[PDB]
């Protein structure tokens, strides 16, 4: 919540270069993604969190149980973090890494 | 997880596409600007 | 940039059949009609 | 995906869409079919021999 700004993300540092008197920012899709911090004057970026889902590879129930995982499209030096993996239950992190 | 999409007990060979299922209800936040600009509440409220 | 500000549940799935696979198909085509 | 598209990231969005339901499985499932459909066309267009 800042300056009246109300939604759910992830703050990270940015490299944007705003103007004095400019405050917000707003992509394409005409919504909030570049936020000043009030107090201290650096610009922070929002990036959204909870990767929709993934593409499970599986044969049939009648074989086996054992599945693949299938990311898209991220580069899986940070699956771990991009999934959040820290926070799942032992049998998700298996496929993890 | 791709048993509950389904809403099925078996599911056939293939690639599918789950859902989410998954949940971290996180903290909040709120920064808004420094409060100064104080009031003179003093001088009514204290006086001779 | 062309498909950064969409993903907001929007994705450009990638065609099974890369450019190179293609490539090899139309010069397969090629090279059996002219012997 | 819907529970991203619609709304974001949202416990109580995605708590009444659960309402609505089926929508979403068909427009999901509605997209797929010409994904594969358009993988299909490709495969019998050139891939003769
Ligand atoms: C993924 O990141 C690593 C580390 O920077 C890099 O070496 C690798 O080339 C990246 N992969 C792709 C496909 O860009
Ligand atoms: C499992 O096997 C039976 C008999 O072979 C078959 O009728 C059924 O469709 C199979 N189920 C699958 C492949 O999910
Ligand atoms: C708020 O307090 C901090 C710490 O004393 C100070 O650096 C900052 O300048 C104050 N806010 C403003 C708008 O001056
Ligand atoms: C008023 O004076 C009293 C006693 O001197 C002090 O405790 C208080 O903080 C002062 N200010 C207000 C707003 O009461």
């Amino acid at each position: 919540n800042f300056n009246g700004l109300k939604g759910t993300g992830v703050l990270t540092e940015s490299n944007k270069k705003f103007l004095p008197f400019q405050q917000f920012g707003r992509d394409i899709a005409d919504t909030t993604d570049a936020v000043r911090d009030p107090q201290t004057l650096e610009i922070l970026d929002i990036t959204p969190c909870s990767f929709g889902g993934v593409s499970v590879i599986t044969p049939g129930t009648n074989t086996s149980n054992q599945v693949a995982v299938l990311y898209q499209g991220v580069n899986c030096t940070e699956v771990p973090v991009a999934i959040h993996a820290d926070q799942l239950t032992p049998t998700w992190r298996v496929y993890s890494t | 997880e791709t048993k509950c999409t389904l809403k099925s007990f078996t599911v056939e060979k293939g690639i599918y596409q789950t859902s989410n299922f998954r949940v971290q209800p996180t903290e909040s936040i709120v920064r808004f600007p420094n409060i100064t600009n104080l009031c003179p509440f003093d001088e009514v409220f204290n006086a001779t | 940039l062309i498909c950064a500000q969409k993903f907001k549940g929007l994705t450009v799935l990638p065609p099974l059949l890369t450019d190179e696979m293609i490539a090899q198909y139309t010069s397969a085509l090629l090279a059996g009609t002219i012997t | 995906d819907c529970t991203m598209y619609i709304c974001g990231d949202s416990t109580e969005c995605s708590n009444l869409l659960l309402q609505y339901g089926s929508f979403c499985t068909q427009l999901k499932r509605a997209l797929t079919g010409i994904a594969v459909e358009q993988d299909k066309n490709t495969q019998e267009v050139f891939a003769q021999v």
